[PDB]
């Protein structure tokens, strides 16, 4: 699952949606993290495949991962918007909460980018 | 014993049942070699084990495709390149030390900084780029 794993992280980053799939059914590693530490959730959440995101979680993928600076998905979501991604991370297990290096949660981001569709999202779901 | 077993023995009758292999092992299987000019996935061998290439690695015609397993240790990169690393995409707001990081491809598929002002993507260095 391991070298599986490594083409995962590159269908996820690339949003290669059927690839995602493909390689999934194939047993590969949905926990494997890139040179950034990284998972193919934190890559998903970042450009916005959201049924990339649906698919990593559905074969186990871990929705509190954190990468090289303590950030997890739900951090990256939020930072660059994705509505529908934080709400689905919400609904599988994400960490509200979760801080980053700054002390910084999800609701801290989205008012520090003046996102106010977001930060209502935040408060009404939590 | 299998031909490709050590004069150490074996056993059992296959490339899999030596006690230790003459030289090259692929997850404990004796080969004869490594993929190192043909076959797929293409190898490096670290101690005589045969390891692979990073799959953003290009695939190399008479020469090795890889020296580690990193995707920083590529002959050649398949796809683009974010800095030392060969990546099928450059970066589209992935969280860096100081928040989102968004580049893109230049002519020689090296990735390479949007202007700072690019809350979303881009698709040049320039501000009037931006998207």
């Amino acid at each position: 699952g391991s070298d599986l794993g490594k083409k995962l992280l590159e269908a996820a980053r690339a949003g290669q949606d059927d690839e995602v799939r493909i390689l999934m059914a194939n047993g590969a590693d949905v926990n494997a993290f890139d040179h950034n530490g990284s998972t193919p959730l934190h890559l998903a959440a970042a450009i916005g495949h959201l049924e990339i995101v649906e698919v990593l979680l559905k074969y186990g993928a871990d929705v509190n991962a954190e990468d090289n600076w303590g950030n997890t998905p739900l951090h990256q979501a939020a930072w660059v918007g994705h509505l529908e991604i934080v709400e689905v991370l919400l609904k599988n297990g994400a960490d509200v909460n979760a801080q980053d290096k700054f002390g910084k949660t999800a609701f801290d981001i989205s008012i520090d980018n003046g996102n106010e569709d977001l930060a209502e999202i935040l408060q009404k779901l939590n | 014993c299998d031909p490709l077993c050590s004069s150490g023995g074996c056993w059992g009758p296959g490339p899999g049942q030596c006690l230790s292999c003459r030289n090259y092992s692929r997850g404990g299987v004796c080969v004869t070699h490594c993929n190192f000019l043909n076959g797929e996935p293409r190898e490096f061998a670290h101690e005589a084990e045969c390891f692979s290439c990073h799959p953003e690695c290009q695939p190399m015609e008479g020469t090795a495709t890889c020296n580690g397993s990193g995707s920083d240790t590529c002959a050649q990169c398949a796809h683009f390149r974010d800095g030392p690393h060969c990546v099928s995409s450059c970066p589209h707001g992935v969280l860096g030390a100081k928040g989102p990081i968004y580049k893109y491809p230049d002519v020689q598929n090296e990735c390479r900084p949007c202007h700072e002002n690019c809350t979303q993507g881009c698709k040049g260095p320039e501000l009037q780029d931006c998207l």
